């Protein structure tokens, strides 16, 4: 994929056009690299969504709500 | 017991340390007897001691 991308960037200097061949190789494995690079986030709760009542807060650690941000994890660094 | 407090711009604990509870007391123990004692003879209580009270 980067010796591709490379020589389409580079091949005008020599002033050579490119082939449909060497475009659709070019596409073929940048779209490779682009399927080995994705993350597709997932979309986390809003912060004022109430938590069920089945969810047993007061006894469980979850609270009325959800917290819509990272939850505390240790209690030493309480800020974040 | 006494304590210190930490000072932090947003509340950060973990890398400092805690405080210690190091327990101390006061110790009282006994002193020595305070006694007085006095001796007299017979015949010196028959003749000469009187308003020995």
């Amino acid at each position: 994929a980067v010796g591709y991308q490379l020589l389409l960037r580079m091949l005008s200097d020599y002033s050579l056009e490119p082939t449909p061949q060497v475009l659709s190789n070019a596409q073929r494995s940048y779209d490779a690299l682009m399927t080995d690079t994705l993350v597709v986030p997932s979309m986390r709760r809003r912060g004022d969504f109430p938590v069920g009542q089945g969810n047993k807060y007061d006894v469980f650690t979850s609270d009325r709500y959800y917290p819509g941000d990272l939850p505390l994890i240790d209690g030493d660094i309480p800020n974040a | 017991h006494q304590f210190s407090s930490l000072r932090t711009p947003t509340g950060d604990i973990s890398g400092q340390n805690k405080n210690n509870l190091i327990s101390g007391k006061a110790t009282g123990r006994v002193g020595n007897y305070i006694t007085v004692a006095v001796e007299y003879q017979q015949l010196e209580e028959a003749i000469k001691l009187n308003q020995l009270e």
